[PDB]
């Protein structure tokens, strides 16, 4: 219903946003992703 | 008056949200564990080969 379609849209948006970032796998295995690399829009739960 | 929930239809929607969430969480929980059973079984057959 409302929540199911809500979740589908949210998962699509998340997949796109995370596909955007450049950080390679081996780079993140040893170094924590810094906070700057994401816009303050994705944080604070405004999606 | 007793702990039987409230008829006020303003939290009926709150129940509706909870029903969608708890159910979806349980559905994922079991979907995950059956995948683990399928994987560990395959790995055990592979070592036997």
């Amino acid at each position: 219903s409302n929540t199911e379609e809500l979740i589908q849209n949210s998962i699509g948006f998340l997949q796109k946003t995370f596909k955007a970032l450049p950080v390679s796998f081996d780079s993140i295995r040893h170094e924590p992703l810094p906070s700057s690399m994401l816009h303050a829009s994705v944080l604070n739960f405004e999606w | 008056d007793s702990k039987i929930e409230k008829l006020t239809e303003q939290n009926i929607s709150q129940l509706k949200e909870s029903a969608h969430l708890r159910f979806l969480d349980l559905q994922s929980s079991i979907d995950t564990k059956k995948v683990a059973d399928e994987n560990w079984e395959t790995c055990q057959q592979e070592t036997l080969a």
